[PDB]
RNA sequence: CGGUAGCGGGCGUGGAUCCCUGGAUGUCCGAAUGGGGGAACCCGGCCGGCGGGAACGCCGGUCACCGCGCCUUUUUGCGCGGGGGGAACCUGGGGAACUGAAACAUCUCAGUACCCAGAGGAGAGGAAAGAGAAAUCGACUCCCUGAGUAGCGGCGAGCGAAAGGGGACCAGCCUAAACCGUCCGGCUUGUCCGGGCGGGGUCGUGGGGCCCUCGGACACCGAAUCCCCAGCCUAGCCGAAGCUGUUGGGAAGCAGCGCCAGAGAGGGUGAAAGCCCCGUAGGCGAAAGGUGGGGGGAUAGGUGAGGGUACCCGAGUACCCCGUGGUUCGUGGAGCCAUGGGGGAAUCUGGGCGGACCACCGCCUAAGGCUAAGUACUCCGGGUGACCGAUAGCGCACCAGUACCGUGAGGGAAAGGUGAAAAGAACCCCGGGAGGGGAGUGAAAUAGAGCCUGAAACCGUGGGCUUACAAGCAGUCACGGCCCCGCAAGGGGUUGUGGCGUGCCUAUUGAAGCAUGAGCCGGCGACUCACGGUCGUGGGCGAGCUUAAGCCGUUGAGGCGGAGGCGUAGGGAAACCGAGUCCGAACAGGGCGUCUAGUCCGCGGCCGUGGACCCGAAACCGGGCGAGCUAGCCCUGGCC
RNA sequence: CAGGCGGUAGGGGAGCGUUCCCGAUGCCGAUGAAGGCCGACCCGCGAGGGCGGCUGGAGGUAAGGGAAGUGCGAAUGCCG
RNA sequence: ACCCGGUGAAAUUGAACUGGCCGUGAAGAUGCGGCCUACCCGUGGCAGGACGAAAAGACCCCGUGGAGCUUUACUGCAGC
């Protein structure tokens, strides 16, 4: 039984809390193990490369550090404020997830 | 000392009986209204003790 | 555990009402025939026992 | 697509990884089971298969032993079963010594440690040849009590019951024998004997068999066995409510106004969050497997009253004796239960027992077996701590029963922490490298990986004062000088000369002692706890005080429970009498008593028993491990 | 006002500090917890307790009570 | 052995700013007294002292300590 992770890739998220609160920007992809996500332009860094056949010219690198899950809230695609995420069984059966401010259909 | 504790409670007047609590069905804020009325505004502790 | 009660105090002397420690006089189990009757006779009694001794005693009749 | 990045390739809404349930596969060793063997390796028989397959090899199957059914033509076959492990707990067979007794042998330690066999989630025990004084109880086990009583005891050290009462649990059954039926065997041929099977039978108001008489045989009871179900376990799911401002590297902080609450447990998030995340309260959940001590169904089974008969009612048994064990019982007046030896009955008009023996009065029914629950334990799962926090807590938080030591049995460590995030320092410079200096990242690099904090011993660099005609437990008092902080006056540091000056601990009549202990620093390090006593003390109640186990409630809530304990009477070895009583002929005289105060809880001091303030023997005992060193011998070789 | 106040074994009395509990869903804390390093300052007879500067970086625990693995310099102690 | 380059232990150690004489003192003093002597620091050497190191004296005694051995010590067991 896996992580329990309330957002996925590509979710559109908030940036809650951190150096970054505010911003926005679609999960570019989730680390279950580690608990985290990676949010694109966000939580970038100034990586250092030896020289090498992928790094020529050598110096640094920017790459988007994993955030902690916790950090980082849904955004709704109906009233698109952020959110928390909300379990409703379909009529047929299986269940969705659902905006708890509006009711919309987070997909 | 029960009885004593209940007494030193009462000398201070920070004793009061109800025969029942009118509003209150099971909700938290309908024991809010009802605590409100007989002056439990929640400035000071309260035990309350009922079956 | 609880404590033992020493039978062998228990067999030779008695609590009175007050705490007092009596026993028999010593020296008459035998030796008598030229034992004056006077002498006989006063040994024939119970007598209290000195308090040193006796209270070291009742610490060993705990129960009683 | 484990820890795990890397190189190199894949998979997933056609529902992957992952979690649960049930399958499949499962080399070799191990009870280890075809045989051997120095475990993990070596060699086979039978039957099939494979390769060109005769030889050779591989593959599949099969072949150990013991017990019972002997169903087996003994031979031969078949069938069910056993073996080995398990943290502790359990029963049984055997069974120490140190120690205590201030020596020691009886005794104690103790039927303990330990060895061995066996049982199972428990095991043992268990439906009276009981208890033991009441015209009583009614299987066993477990808890409280009775009780440190009765007793046992070199009558020393010490040991130490039972009945009764209060509770937990609750449950009772099957046979042997008479007698009927059948079946194979006997050859003393038979109303006979023996073995098997079925029926019958199950006892202490004594029962049962067989013959006679009424009843009912369709009434009733009813599993500990079987069937079904609820419920439970082994994955999960739903789950209320926060915005804005602000300081900050970061908000959960501060400020403003809100909301939820059967949820204000807790953990996380860059710092301190009921409303961001996982959750919490409250609910919902299984196709499959396990359980099912609750609910329902069935089956096995089980049930009367008289009269007669005198057929049966567990044998080397009871019983007696000798030698012992058990019990509180140590030979004691020594019963009772058990039995190694000898003698050796009876079938109810019989036997055993109520502490020698006898009489009386009673209790019980031996010499066959089964039985749940209440109880014990903790390898394992969960929950909780006025439990530990890396020298602590398990030996082990980490690659630990490891490294290492030891022939072996066996011994047995040390070692946790960058940061919120690897953003883990490109690039330049010195250098063979190591290591540094710039740069860069970060809030912080005096967080740089030999990474939080970073004390002390210890080692250096720099500065102030000081020191080369003074001899000293190293300090101290004074004065003076220099350097420093100070408006002032005052102070800090240092020490030239003057005064005075026998380290600390322990052990001691006495130590600076040429008596003991300590290189120095850091950390670990010794009067506790339980039960029972005796005083003091803070309280509660008072001629009364008080509950124990347990039950109910809670889930950091208490209440119930009076059995029992102390006290309200003492004296006496006792019978016994009683404000008295004992010795005594006493109506002398003495002794011990009377002339009320206790009891429960907490705290303190001390005492008894526990290792009892901590560390230390030489030794004694149990069970294993060692003749790869050494000693001797046995077998087979070699050397001079 | 008067008198007493050397002290080993030992007896008595009054306190200081350590860990933990209640007090606490509280209060203190990044405008800096604990711990560390200084000090010629304050209070206390003393054990101590404060205040100030530096360090440190996430905890702390009042008044009043409760409970103990509670204080080291020596054990040819133990570990480093 | 000594000197230079390289590597680099140990027992021991309360701390030391560690002189002689005559006294003294628990009776054998670098450490107490009074005198005498001595500029500061080392290197190669000798062993008189530090009752030098090492080993909680093996001798001696003590402990109602331990063990091995003996016998016409006591009690017991095997064996006969
Ligand atoms: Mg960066
Ligand atoms: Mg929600
Ligand atoms: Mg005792
Ligand atoms: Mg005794
Ligand atoms: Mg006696
Ligand atoms: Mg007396
Ligand atoms: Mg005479
Ligand atoms: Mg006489
Ligand atoms: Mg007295
Ligand atoms: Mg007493
Ligand atoms: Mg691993
Ligand atoms: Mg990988
Ligand atoms: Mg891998
Ligand atoms: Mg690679
Ligand atoms: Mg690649
Ligand atoms: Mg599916
Ligand atoms: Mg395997
Ligand atoms: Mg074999
Ligand atoms: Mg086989
Ligand atoms: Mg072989
Ligand atoms: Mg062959
Ligand atoms: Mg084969
Ligand atoms: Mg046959
Ligand atoms: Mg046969
Ligand atoms: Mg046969
Ligand atoms: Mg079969
Ligand atoms: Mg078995
Ligand atoms: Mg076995
Ligand atoms: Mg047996
Ligand atoms: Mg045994
Ligand atoms: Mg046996
Ligand atoms: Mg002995
Ligand atoms: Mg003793
Ligand atoms: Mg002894
Ligand atoms: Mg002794
Ligand atoms: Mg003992
Ligand atoms: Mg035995
Ligand atoms: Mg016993
Ligand atoms: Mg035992
Ligand atoms: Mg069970
Ligand atoms: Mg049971
Ligand atoms: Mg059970
Ligand atoms: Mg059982
Ligand atoms: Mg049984
Ligand atoms: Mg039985
Ligand atoms: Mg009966
Ligand atoms: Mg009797
Ligand atoms: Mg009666
Ligand atoms: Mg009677
Ligand atoms: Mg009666
Ligand atoms: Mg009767
Ligand atoms: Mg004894
Ligand atoms: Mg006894
Ligand atoms: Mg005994
Ligand atoms: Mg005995
Ligand atoms: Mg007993
Ligand atoms: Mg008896
Ligand atoms: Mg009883
Ligand atoms: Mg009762
Ligand atoms: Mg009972
Ligand atoms: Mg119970
Ligand atoms: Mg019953
Ligand atoms: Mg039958
Ligand atoms: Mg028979
Ligand atoms: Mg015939
Ligand atoms: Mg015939
Ligand atoms: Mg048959
Ligand atoms: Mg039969
Ligand atoms: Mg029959
Ligand atoms: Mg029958
Ligand atoms: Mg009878
Ligand atoms: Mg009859
Ligand atoms: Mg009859
Ligand atoms: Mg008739
Ligand atoms: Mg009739
Ligand atoms: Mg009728
Ligand atoms: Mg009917
Ligand atoms: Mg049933
Ligand atoms: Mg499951
Ligand atoms: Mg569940
Ligand atoms: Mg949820
Ligand atoms: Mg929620
Ligand atoms: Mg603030
Ligand atoms: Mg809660
Ligand atoms: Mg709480
Ligand atoms: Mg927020
Ligand atoms: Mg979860
Ligand atoms: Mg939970
Ligand atoms: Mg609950
Ligand atoms: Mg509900
Ligand atoms: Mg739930
Ligand atoms: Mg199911
Ligand atoms: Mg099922
Ligand atoms: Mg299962
Ligand atoms: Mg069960
Ligand atoms: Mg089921
Ligand atoms: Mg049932
Ligand atoms: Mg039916
Ligand atoms: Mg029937
Ligand atoms: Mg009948
Ligand atoms: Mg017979
Ligand atoms: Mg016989
Ligand atoms: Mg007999
Ligand atoms: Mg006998
Ligand atoms: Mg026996
Ligand atoms: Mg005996
Ligand atoms: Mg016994
Ligand atoms: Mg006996
Ligand atoms: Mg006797
Ligand atoms: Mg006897
Ligand atoms: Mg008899
Ligand atoms: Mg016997
Ligand atoms: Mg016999
Ligand atoms: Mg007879
Ligand atoms: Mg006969
Ligand atoms: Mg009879
Ligand atoms: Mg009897
Ligand atoms: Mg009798
Ligand atoms: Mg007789
Ligand atoms: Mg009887
Ligand atoms: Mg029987
Ligand atoms: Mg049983
Ligand atoms: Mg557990
Ligand atoms: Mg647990
Ligand atoms: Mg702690
Ligand atoms: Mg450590
Ligand atoms: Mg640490
Ligand atoms: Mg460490
Ligand atoms: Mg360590
Ligand atoms: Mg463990
Ligand atoms: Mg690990
Ligand atoms: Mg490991
Ligand atoms: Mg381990
Ligand atoms: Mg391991
Ligand atoms: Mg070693
Ligand atoms: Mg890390
Ligand atoms: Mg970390
Ligand atoms: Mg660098
Ligand atoms: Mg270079
Ligand atoms: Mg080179
Ligand atoms: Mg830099
Ligand atoms: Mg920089
Ligand atoms: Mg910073
Ligand atoms: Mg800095
Ligand atoms: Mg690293
Ligand atoms: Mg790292
Ligand atoms: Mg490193
Ligand atoms: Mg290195
Ligand atoms: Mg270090
Ligand atoms: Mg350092
Ligand atoms: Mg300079
Ligand atoms: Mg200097
Ligand atoms: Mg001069
Ligand atoms: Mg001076
Ligand atoms: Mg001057
Ligand atoms: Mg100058
Ligand atoms: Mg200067
Ligand atoms: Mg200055
Ligand atoms: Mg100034
Ligand atoms: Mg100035
Ligand atoms: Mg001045
Ligand atoms: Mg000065
Ligand atoms: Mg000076
Ligand atoms: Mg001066
Ligand atoms: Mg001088
Ligand atoms: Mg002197
Ligand atoms: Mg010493
Ligand atoms: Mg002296
Ligand atoms: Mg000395
Ligand atoms: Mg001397
Ligand atoms: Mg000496
Ligand atoms: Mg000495
Ligand atoms: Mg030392
Ligand atoms: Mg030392
Ligand atoms: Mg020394
Ligand atoms: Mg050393
Ligand atoms: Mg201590
Ligand atoms: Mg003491
Ligand atoms: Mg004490
Ligand atoms: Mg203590
Ligand atoms: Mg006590
Ligand atoms: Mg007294
Ligand atoms: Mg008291
Ligand atoms: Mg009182
Ligand atoms: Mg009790
Ligand atoms: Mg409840
Ligand atoms: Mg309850
Ligand atoms: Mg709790
Ligand atoms: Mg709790
Ligand atoms: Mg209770
Ligand atoms: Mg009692
Ligand atoms: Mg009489
Ligand atoms: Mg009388
Ligand atoms: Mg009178
Ligand atoms: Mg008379
Ligand atoms: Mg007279
Ligand atoms: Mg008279
Ligand atoms: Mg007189
Ligand atoms: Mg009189
Ligand atoms: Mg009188
Ligand atoms: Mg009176
Ligand atoms: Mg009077
Ligand atoms: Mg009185
Ligand atoms: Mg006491
Ligand atoms: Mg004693
Ligand atoms: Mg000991
Ligand atoms: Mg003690
Ligand atoms: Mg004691
Ligand atoms: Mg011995
Ligand atoms: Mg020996
Ligand atoms: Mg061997
Ligand atoms: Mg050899
Ligand atoms: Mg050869
Ligand atoms: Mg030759
Ligand atoms: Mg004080
Ligand atoms: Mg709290
Ligand atoms: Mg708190
Ligand atoms: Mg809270
Ligand atoms: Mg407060
Ligand atoms: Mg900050
Ligand atoms: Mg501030
Ligand atoms: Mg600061
Ligand atoms: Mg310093
Ligand atoms: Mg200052
Ligand atoms: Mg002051
Ligand atoms: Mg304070
Ligand atoms: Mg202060
Ligand atoms: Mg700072
Ligand atoms: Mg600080
Ligand atoms: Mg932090
Ligand atoms: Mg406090
Ligand atoms: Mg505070
Ligand atoms: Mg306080
Ligand atoms: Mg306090
Ligand atoms: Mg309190
Ligand atoms: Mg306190
Ligand atoms: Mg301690
Ligand atoms: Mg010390
Ligand atoms: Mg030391
Ligand atoms: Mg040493
Ligand atoms: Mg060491
Ligand atoms: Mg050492
Ligand atoms: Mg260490
Ligand atoms: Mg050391
Ligand atoms: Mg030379
Ligand atoms: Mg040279
Ligand atoms: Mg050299
Ligand atoms: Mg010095
Ligand atoms: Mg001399
Ligand atoms: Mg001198
Ligand atoms: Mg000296
Ligand atoms: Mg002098
Ligand atoms: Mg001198
Ligand atoms: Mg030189
Ligand atoms: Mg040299
Ligand atoms: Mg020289
Ligand atoms: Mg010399
Ligand atoms: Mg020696
Ligand atoms: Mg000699
Ligand atoms: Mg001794
Ligand atoms: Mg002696
Ligand atoms: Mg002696
Ligand atoms: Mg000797
Ligand atoms: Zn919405």
């Amino acid at each position: 039984m896996r992580v329990k992770m309330h957002v996925k890739k590509g979710d559109t998220v908030l940036v809650a809390s951190g150096k970054y609160k505010g911003r926005v920007g679609k999960v570019k992809e989730v680390l279950p193990k580690k608990y985290a996500v990676i949010v694109e332009g966000v939580n970038i860094v100034k990586k250092a490369v030896r020289v090498s056949p992928k790094y020529p010219q050598g110096g640094f690198i920017e790459k988007e550090a994993p955030l902690h899950a916790s950090k980082v809230r849904p955004i709704c695609p109906a009233c698109g404020k952020p959110t928390r995420v909300r379990k409703k069984f379909l009529e047929n059966g299986k269940k969705i997830r659902v905006c708890a401010k509006c009711g919309g259909a987070l997909d | 000392g029960l009885a004593m504790a209940v007494a030193d409670r009462a000398r201070e007047g920070k004793l009061l009986l109800v025969e029942a609590f009118a509003g209150v069905n099971g909700k938290t804020k309908e024991f809010l209204a009802w605590a409100k009325e007989a002056g439990l505004d929640g400035s000071e502790s309260v035990l309350l003790v009922t079956g | 555990p609880k404590m033992k009660t020493h039978k062998g105090a228990k067999k030779r002397v008695k609590i009175t009402a007050s705490g007092k420690v009596v026993a028999m006089k010593t020296g008459k189990r035998h030796l008598n025939w030229q034992k004056s009757g006077k002498e006989i006779r006063q040994k024939g009694r119970k007598f209290v026992l000195a308090k040193p001794e006796a209270e070291r005693i009742k610490l060993l009749l705990p129960y009683e």
